[PDB]
């Protein structure tokens, strides 16, 4: 009896995705995963799977499952792949090259725009050094540009290194929030424990 | 590091936040613009102030670079304009004075009225009732009587505010390393660091001599032969040689021929071509005329309107209590929004008007990719010239009889190419003249060779030489007729409108060229053809990036100016009009003066 379903209407329905330079990261383990729920939602900007065909996805079955979640840039989406480079790509996510899973991406303007202008969504601008893969970044230190160590301030060649998006229900594509889920799997010497349906 | 790091990473904070206060200005200006109320104004001058300061501190901080050390060439066009449009140099209370010099211009010309003789009773404005009379009433005593009474009511106020403006603004020149505001103007065109492109700040004025100087037979034959025609109207104020009055050129200060068509018809009996009964029968909407100009830019490759244009975009006046104005214009308030603010009726012009209004929103979506500061033109004359390169395929017949707007059975001979040529004539060669000798006189009064108490002395006196129109009032110094002027009073560049015409005649003979067209120059249309639209787009896409010879290049293949595409489209013309011209002097004689 299928009792023991994987919790799929949580990450897609939070209401809030956090900022890029801290995603969100969740495990799935010891449940029975159904991806027939994941197209219910609305048509998907972006449906990208890379190790894996989507149709041969409740036959085989890994060991875990890794959610991540966010939100971007309309124009920003390319960047989510192996191999590419920007400053999103090097700076707040960096994927694998050779990452299997699936990412989804869609649009969600109604829900995170405000005539007055969203601040809460932010994203780092500069950093000293480039990201290992599945890393994230939380420090909060002004990045000194300039020989003189000016003592953690705000200044000259002293700039703040988290940046702020903008938001409003009047932009045009490209520059409207977009919200992005990213899954990974992964096979080890363990017990698989993690399975989809069975007819 | 290195001064080239620190200033990319400065830019690249820049960049960022000026998006932000841009978009929060221009959304700002917008709303006024679309709903006139106090609150509106407010919020505009919030905003200004907000961008305006914003400016200036960064103005300040960009100081710390020396332009010396950077050699990528990119990153110095960024640093040189951010630099130089914020900077002030004046001490607070010139500052101060100036602004309300400039406030005290633009008000007063706003304000400005006259009205009939000796009764004080009831007045009017400029634009409801002068423009309508010197547009349309014949009689002789109320034109002179009005260009001359507007004049003397807003030259002689506007005199000394005038000389004191003249005098800090050059000290604004002298401060900075320009020799004189007359050359920071000209330095807009000012190119450097490109070896085989580079263009220096005075050879524009020998470039503009010489052009001229080409032209000069068309525009004397196309005088005769008004001053021939005008003879019929006015016979006895007319002299057959003398220059004509300046009261009887359909407008206020003669920049445009055009009202005059109707009285130098060459061939009246001929039907004219219109279409607005056509677009009457087939019950046209404002929409039906903006999705037709839409799919003449899809017939050609370039992409279409996105969906925030066509649901933010207003094309009707809203009337009732809602009221706005209707100048046409086209707005980018950046980020990706794109609008256009006019107000439409079912009539040919604002057909045409369409077409050219949406050259520029498609000029402005083709650099959007380029950084912040570089969002622009080549120069002040290309946004111009591509807006009106495309006017003159949308009225071409073949493209109406494409549409259907005009019947299959149209025929073409003389008469009809004729007219046609003449009527673009009218306002297109017309205003040239006009336009060089305005630039050129107040380039002559900033340099300072010129006294004060010859001002109008000059003024008139090149007026008779080149423009060939003499005064009918004799006017002392107490007048300032050049303050009449909406551009000379507002502090606006003129030239730009001389060196737009001689580009957009350059830009459509090379794309008929590429489109494979044969026949007249005049009878020409790019609807089919695609290489045009990509070439086009190609130097679409620039923006400022690159100097604007190179631009130029990459389009005709040439690194100037160039007069022999605008003559090419008016030769049938010429020649008639040689014809016409057999038993007429050609030539005005400066020793004649309408009052005695
Ligand atoms: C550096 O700082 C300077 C000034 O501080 C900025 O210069 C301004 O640049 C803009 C962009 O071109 C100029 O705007 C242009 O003004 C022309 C003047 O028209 C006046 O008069 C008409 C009535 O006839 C008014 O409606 C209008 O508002 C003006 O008051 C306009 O004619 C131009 O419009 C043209 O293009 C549009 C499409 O965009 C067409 O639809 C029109 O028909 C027309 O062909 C244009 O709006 C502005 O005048 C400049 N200021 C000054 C003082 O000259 C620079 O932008 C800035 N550089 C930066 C920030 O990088
Ligand atoms: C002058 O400075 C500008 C800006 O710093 C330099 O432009 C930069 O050019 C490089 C390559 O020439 C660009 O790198 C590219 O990045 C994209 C991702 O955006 C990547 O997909 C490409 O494979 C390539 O690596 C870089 O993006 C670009 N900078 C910007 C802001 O767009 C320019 O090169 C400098 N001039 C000279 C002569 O070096
Ligand atoms: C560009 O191609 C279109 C598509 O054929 C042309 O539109 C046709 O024009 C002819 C007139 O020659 C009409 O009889 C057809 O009914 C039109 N078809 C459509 C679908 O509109 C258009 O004329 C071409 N442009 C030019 C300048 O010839
Ligand atoms: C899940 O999404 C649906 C979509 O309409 C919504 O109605 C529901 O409240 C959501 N559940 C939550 C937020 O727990
Ligand atoms: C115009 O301004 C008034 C005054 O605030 C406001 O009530 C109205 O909603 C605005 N817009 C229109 C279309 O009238
Ligand atoms: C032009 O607009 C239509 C919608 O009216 C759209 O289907 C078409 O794709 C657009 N043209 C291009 C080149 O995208
Ligand atoms: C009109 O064009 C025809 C072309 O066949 C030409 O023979 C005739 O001379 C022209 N008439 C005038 C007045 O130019």
């Amino acid at each position: 009896n299928i009792t023991n379903l994987c919790p799929f209407h949580e990450v897609f329905n939070a209401t809030t995705f956090a900022s890029v330079y801290a995603w969100n990261r969740k495990r799935i383990s010891n449940c029975v995963a159904d991806y027939s729920v994941i197209y219910n939602f609305a048509p998907f900007f972006a449906f990208k799977c890379y190790g894996v065909s989507p149709t041969k996805l409740n036959d085989l079955c890994f060991t875990n499952v890794y959610a991540d979640s966010f939100v971007i840039r309309g124009n920003e989406v390319s960047q989510i792949a192996p191999g590419q480079t920007g400053n999103i790509a090097d700076y707040n996510y960096k994927l694998p090259d050779d990452f299997t899973g699936c990412v989804i991406a869609w649009n969600s303007n109604k829900l995170d725009s405000k005539p007055s202008g969203n601040y809460n969504y932010l994203y780092r601008l500069f950093r000293k050094s480039k990201l290992k893969p599945f890393e994230r970044d939380i420090s909060t230190e002004i990045y000194q540009a300039g020989n003189k160590p000016c003592n953690g301030v705000a200044g000259p060649n002293c700039y703040s290194p988290l940046q702020s998006y903008g938001f409003r229900p009047t932009y045009g594509v490209g520059h409207q929030p977009y919200r992005v889920v990213v899954l990974s799997f992964e096979l080890l010497h363990a017990p698989a424990t993690v399975c989809g349906p069975k007819k | 590091s290195t001064i080239e790091e620190q200033a990319k990473t400065f830019l690249d904070k820049f960049n960022h936040e000026a998006e932000d206060l841009f978009y929060q200005s221009s959304l700002a200006s917008w709303n006024y613009n679309t709903n006139i109320t106090e609150e509106n104004v407010q919020n505009m001058n919030n905003a200004g102030d907000k961008w305006s300061a914003f400016l200036k501190e960064q103005s300040t901080l960009a100081q710390m670079y020396p332009l010396q050390e950077i050699q990528n060439l990119t990153v110095k066009l960024q640093l040189q304009a951010l630099q130089q449009n914020g900077s002030s140099v004046l001490s607070e209370d010139k500052s101060k004075r100036l602004n309300t010099i400039l406030n005290t211009m633009s008000t007063i010309y706003s304000t400005g009225k006259v009205c009939n003789p000796d009764n004080p009773q009831e007045c009017l404005l400029l634009e409801p009732g002068l423009n309508e009379i010197m547009a349309n009433s014949l009689d002789y005593n109320e034109r002179l009587w009005a260009w001359e009474s507007w004049r003397s009511e807003v030259g002689k106020q506007l005199r000394p505010l005038y000389e004191e403006y003249v005098v800090l603004k050059n000290e604004m020149a002298r401060a900075n390393h320009y020799e004189d505001y007359g050359d920071y103007w000209r330095g807009d065109y000012e190119v450097n660091g490109v070896d085989g492109y580079d263009y220096s700040r005075g050879q524009l004025i020998e470039d503009v001599e010489h052009t001229f100087e080409e032209i000069k037979p068309l525009y004397e034959h196309l005088h005769a032969y008004v001053r021939a025609k005008l003879m019929n109207a006015y016979p006895s104020y007319i002299s057959p040689i003398g220059c004509l009055p300046a009261h009887l050129l359909g407008d206020m200060w003669g920049r445009f021929w055009t009202n005059l068509y109707s009285l130098t018809v060459p061939f009246g009996q001929k039907p004219n071509i219109d279409v607005t009964d056509a677009m009457v029968d087939q019950a046209w909407d404002a929409q039906r005329i903006f999705k037709e100009a839409e799919k003449f830019f899809v017939s050609v490759g370039l992409p279409n309107m996105t969906q925030g244009f066509w649901e933010n975009s207003m094309l009707t006046d809203p009337g009732n209590v809602q009221k706005a104005v209707c100048h046409p214009t086209a707005w980018d308030l950046g980020k990706g929004d794109f609008r256009i603010l006019m107000c439409t009726k079912v009539t040919m012009d604002d057909f045409l008007t369409a077409h050219h209004e949406m050259g520029h929103i498609q000029y402005d979506m083709a650099y959007a990719a380029q950084p912040f500061l570089l969002r622009n033109g080549a120069n002040e004359g290309f946004h111009e010239a591509v807006g009106e390169i495309m006017s003159l395929s949308a009225a071409t017949p073949k493209h109406l009889k494409s549409i259907g707007l005009l019947s299959p059975d149209f025929q073409e001979d003389n008469e009809t190419e004729i007219n046609f040529l003449l009527k673009q004539a009218l306002t297109i060669v017309g205003t040239l003249p006009f336009t060089y000798m305005l630039e050129k006189w107040r380039w002559m009064v900033f340099k300072g060779e010129i006294p004060k108490d010859q001002w109008m002395k000059k003024w008139w006196e090149m007026k008779r030489e080149i423009v060939g129109v003499v005064e009918p009032v004799p006017h002392d110094e107490t007048y300032c007729d050049p303050a009449s002027l909406f551009h000379v009073s507002n502090d606006y560049s003129f030239i730009r409108y001389y060196t737009r015409t001689l580009y957009q005649f350059q830009f459509q003979e090379a794309l008929c060229q590429a489109a494979k067209h044969e026949g007249p120059l005049h009878k020409c249309d790019i609807s089919n053809s695609t290489e045009a639209g990509q070439k086009l787009f190609n130097m679409l896409r620039l923006g400022k990036s690159e100097p604007w010879t190179l631009a130029l290049e990459n389009v005709v293949g040439a690194k100037n100016m160039n007069v022999r595409p605008l003559l090419n489209y008016f030769e049938p013309l010429f020649t008639w009009l040689k014809d016409q011209n057999k038993n007429s002097f050609v030539g005005w004689s400066t020793d004649w003066s309408p009052y005695a």
